[PDB]
């Protein structure tokens, strides 16, 4: 039936999932876990580790760290949307509209992959900087990514899969109620054929777990604001440092955003 | 938005 059209669906999301995002969920929870022959990860808890870490201002370069990395998962999150059936075919001023909202949903979204309670992997799972020192920054920077991990402890209980969170994002970016879409329908079209396909994928990649489905919907509204919240401090950080330069790709996406 | 309207092209 159409069930089988909705597991292509899948598929292909996951692949391009797979493609787009170097670091998987599972790899990222592999070396987590220590369940991996890898060699553990370079730790960072404070000024002293980060540079004897960076081998593989402080508060400002950390930032400007993490706005360089934003910059490549802009990137990556674009190359994936061209790749939901039918993205492409969209309006170009719709694609960059429904981009724009989105890319931070989905950064936070894939961003709880890489972290639990008390820190976050990063350069390519190769380092791992904690909670404690991130809070200890000095304001604003301090609450800056507290808010990204209060998100994930609650995010990742929900457990899901690669293969769950190809889908969840393919919906989080194809949402036709952005500010200043032109052609709402075609977006819906295929919002409508995505939350079909995340319906069943949960159904049967997890069918011990009843209403997960309605679980992850509700999620994503929390994550709208959550997602305004941090364009906001932003916004604090780009007025108030004179010093911090903000890339320009994120201005682009900041710029008249909520 | 150009380097987005790049990026997608
Ligand atoms: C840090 C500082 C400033 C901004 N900003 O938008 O002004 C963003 C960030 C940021 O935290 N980005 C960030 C941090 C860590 C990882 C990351 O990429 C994760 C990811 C990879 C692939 C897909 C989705 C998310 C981005």
């Amino acid at each position: 039936p159409e069930s089988a059209d909705l597991r292509a669906l899948a598929k292909h999301l996951y692949d391009s999932y797979i493609k787009s995002f170097p670091l998987t969920k599972a790899k990222a929870r592999a070396i987590l876990t220590g369940k991996t022959t890898d060699k553990s990860p370079f730790v960072i808890y404070d000024m002293n580790s980060l540079m004897m870490g960076e081998d593989k201002e402080v508060a400002i370069r950390i930032f400007q760290g993490c706005q360089f990395r934003s910059v490549e998962a802009v990137q990556e999150i674009t190359e994936y949307a061209k790749s939901i059936p039918g993205f492409v075919n969209l309006d170009l001023n719709d694609q960059v509209t429904l981009l724009k909202y989105g890319v931070h949903e989905i950064i936070y979204t894939m961003l709880a992959s890489l972290m639990n309670k008390d820190g976050v992997l990063i350069s390519e799972g190769q380092g791992f900087m904690t909670r404690e020192f991130l809070k200890s920054l000095r304001k604003p920077f301090g609450d800056f990514m507290e808010p990204k991990f209060e998100f994930a402890v609650k995010f990742n209980a929900l457990e899901l899969d690669d293969s769950d969170l190809a889908i969840f994002i393919a919906v989080i970016i194809l949402s036709g109620d952005r500010p200043g879409l032109l052609n709402v329908k075609p977006i819906e079209d295929i919002q409508d054929n995505l939350l079909q396909a995340l319906e069943l994928q949960l159904k049967l990649n997890h069918p011990e777990s009843s209403q997960l489905f309605a679980k992850l919907l509700q999620k994503m509204t929390d994550l709208r604001q959550i997602v305004t919240e941090h364009v906001q401090l932003l916004q604090v950080i780009k007025k108030t440092e004179t010093d911090m330069s903000l890339h320009p790709l994120l201005q682009e996406i900041y710029k008249d955003l909520y | 938005h150009k380097i987005l309207h790049r990026l997608l092209q």
